């Protein structure tokens, strides 16, 4: 069919959202672009992990703010993201800044209701991040630019 | 405004983390 780019964003997405707000891999390995979307899943677990690590009680104040203000975090996490990105900077560091975040609604939401479905905010955020950056991803060759951005390439 | 508030600490986030890469 069509939209590589949408599918393979929101399987990277949904994943580190399942699993961060459970806390279990889905095993299920790969299909379609499996080696990039691997890695790029194992770069979001390192650096998406870290970012909640560093900034844990902003987030929780961001949190706090979501949820008194509007109703829907899911609707609310979108203004959110645009309103980021409305002063046209756009770089790796505030996609997986904002996925980190979500991570953290995602886990939010799971205690708040431990039913709720991760699917939404994960679509919600994919849709902004692959329509709204569309042609930028492609230009920083999708997800093997993410991972070779934050991919250390020397210890020493 | 809480979107503006959320967005600016995102965005300190997300420079910091854009320091570190190039460190
Ligand atoms: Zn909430
Ligand atoms: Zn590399
Ligand atoms: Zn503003
Ligand atoms: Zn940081």
């Amino acid at each position: 069919g069509s939209d590589e780019l949408y599918r393979q964003s929101l399987e990277i997405i949904s994943r580190y959202l399942r699993e961060q707000a459970t806390g279990a891999k889905d095993t299920k390995p790969m299909g379609r672009s499996g080696a990039t979307s691997r890695k790029a899943l194992e770069t979001l677990r390192r650096v998406g992990d870290g970012v909640q690590r560093n900034h844990e009680t902003a987030f929780q104040g961001m949190l706090r703010k979501l949820d008194i203000k509007n109703e829907d975090d899911v609707k609310s996490l979108s203004r959110v993201m645009i309103h980021v990105f409305s002063d046209g900077v756009t770089n790796w560091g505030r996609i997986v800044t904002l996925i980190s975040f979500g991570a953290f609604v995602a886990k939010h939401l799971k205690t708040i209701n431990q039913e709720s479905c991760i699917e939404p905010l994960a679509e919600s955020i994919t849709d902004v991040l692959v329509r709204t950056k569309r042609d930028w991803l492609v230009k920083q060759r999708g997800w093997d630019g993410f991972v070779e951005f934050f991919h250390v390439e020397d210890l020493e | 405004q809480w979107v503006r508030e959320i967005a600016a600490g995102l965005r300190r986030a997300a420079d910091d983390v854009n320091a570190q890469v190039e460190r």
